[PDB]
């Protein structure tokens, strides 16, 4: 029933809080929102430095409100030169019915909290995919990841249709590192990423060798 | 449409059932059945993600793997059950999806194809046994059905 | 030569400051480029309560940069249930050529900069424009704006084309006030404004005597 | 395109001319033309706005009255010239739009349709006399154009 506005969450370093919209999308009956934090390990927080207001409350059947975010003074610990992962959840507490034999379903959505400090804040649409570079390997292709801010990958095929439908294990690379993920070569490698927005672009591959860089 | 606009964003999905209540019934405790040596009767429970643009061209969310789902709850007898809350004993809660994948406890369903092309999540429960001896009597289970996007 | 990246701003209130980009599109020659901010009546300030840094800066060729808008503490002298107005000006200083009997072109661009309080913050596409009213007199129209926000109107016709392309003497509302615009009658008006983004939706109107308000 | 992504603004408009300079070359003095009664020889001169999607489906935001322009500078003779700068003397500049309107300094010039379907701003200047004794010798002019946003 209680729902949120976005599939993910960037957070301003530069501002000192942000509010995600949520709803109860249920015109019938109330239903209650607890929100919370969790680090990059997925392991809740409560002191900071990122908190969540309020951390529960009640919603009126249709009713629409918001979970504010902001950070403690521990905040300025974080790099400041690349972003600092948490997650973000939202989980429903329905309405207690009192029907004997029953299972009751509660959501929780859980989304990736990206915090983004100010030194690498963004403009809108600003692209940074385009950086990785595929390194060719046994099994498949070893991910480079040179740039400041997470990358999600969400498909990698011999063609755009292929990016975007062909069967693909999700995998996010950390600020300045590198994976590998199983794969067939492909000739002109396709890559398709989640951005900020929720969308998912696709970026073309041209390769020399082994290593593979975005078409210039 | 528009050139020029503000930030457009692809929201979460939001979960819906016929139940306003999100609660499914289970029926009457079957110890007919169990006492035979089966389990009790499937109930079948839908649940709908919306505006969360679930379905794409070709594929949806959760196929994908752009969002991972698991069932929270606790533990029963064994990996594969769902423990109960209530007056009754003897039993545990079982739920398996469209190919007959056992839903267990905290860990993620596998992506698989869906069918029908609905833009619903279609599972099965069902009880079973505990390893307890049989008490009639009712029960009650809230579980957690969790949504992490990727 | 010097260029700045929109046709209006709008200050949220719940921030300290905000950045605009500018960018020296000559790339043979180095621009300077001075900024200043305007009152509602066009008038220049120096000291507050929203000033724009720097003052002048030198661009080279295809150099891009920024000019950042921030407040003094007068700020909050402002109304905050009502946007303030205020204008933000770039303009070049060409580099001095030592021709002889020539003319030289400074381009100045004046936008308007919406101040706009926290009390009102609004979400992106939000839509108040809608909020309008028409009523008919002699001559045209007494057009109404309710809302607290400024409204540009730049169309007015008997359908969405004639909103669109037809001559129309481009007015802006203040909030809470009124106006009155020539304009032929019109069974079913249709009514053109800018929004926040540049962009120019169109509205459809319906009346009931001399008062029309939006299709619901 | 992309039906997610973040906030697209219509840039203001950059203006550019034939000359990295943006200068106008207006010859030698044109004494004989000027003690003759007339004026010197017309100079033309486009400014051209681009980055800011100046031509619409069936307009421009000059004709349409979306952006409003000025000549900025020091007021001549009459309300119609602008005044120069430099050794010479005796001499005022002009300067009209492509339908003869005479700018006038710091008066916004009225809006007009286009022709060409150009995404350009055409004008054209010429010295003219300041009722003062005519003085050869070099001048030199800055002025400003202003482009107010609605
Ligand atoms: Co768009």
């Amino acid at each position: 029933a209680v729902s949120l506005d976005r599939t993910r969450a960037v957070f301003d370093g530069s501002e000192k809080s942000m509010t995600l919209d949520i709803s109860n999308d249920n015109k019938q009956l109330p239903y209650l929102a607890q929100a919370w934090i969790e680090n990059e390990n997925q392991e809740k927080i409560i002191t900071g430095p990122v908190i969540a207001t309020p951390p529960v409350q009640r919603l009126e059947p249709g009713a629409k409100s918001m979970v504010r975010l902001s950070t403690t003074p521990d905040i300025s610990k974080l790099p400041q030169d690349r972003e600092s992962l948490f997650y973000f959840n939202l989980r429903e507490i329905p309405p207690r019915s009192e029907k004997a034999n029953v299972l009751q379903i509660a959501l929780q959505t859980k989304i990736k909290l990206f915090y983004r400090p100010a030194a690498i804040k963004t403009r809108p649409n600003e692209v940074w995919q385009d950086q990785l570079i595929l390194n060719k390997v046994s099994g498949g292709y070893r991910i480079e990841n040179p740039t400041p801010y997470y990358v999600t990958v969400i498909g990698l095929g011999g063609s755009e249709k292929q990016a975007e439908e062909g069967e693909f294990e999700t995998v996010m690379l950390s600020p300045r590192s590198e994976q590998t993920v199983k794969s067939a070569n492909y000739n002109t490698p396709y890559l398709s990423y989640i951005n900020d927005y929720g969308g998912r672009p696709v970026l073309s591959f041209i390769c020399n060798g082994s290593r593979c860089s975005v078409k210039k | 449409r528009a050139a020029f606009h503000g930030e457009v964003v692809r929201p979460a999905c939001t979960l819906a059932m016929e139940d306003a209540w999100q609660i499914i019934d289970m029926g009457e405790t079957p110890v007919r059945d169990l006492q035979n040596g089966f389990s009790g009767p499937e109930r079948k429970f839908s649940l709908r993600l919306r505006n969360c643009e679930f379905n794409s061209q070709g594929g949806n969310l959760f196929s994908d793997s752009r969002i991972r789902v698991t069932f929270d709850g606790v533990r029963g007898e064994t990996p594969d059950k769902f423990n109960l809350s209530g007056q009754a004993k003897g039993i545990n809660l079982q739920i398996a999806d469209v190919r007959g994948n056992i839903a267990r406890a905290g860990k993620v369903m596998p992506a698989i194809p869906l069918t029908g092309n609905e833009e619903a999540l279609d599972y099965t429960l069902r009880i079973v046994r505990n390893g307890k001896k049989l008490e009639a009597g009712n029960y009650f289970a809230v579980l957690g059905f969790r949504v992490d996007y990727e």
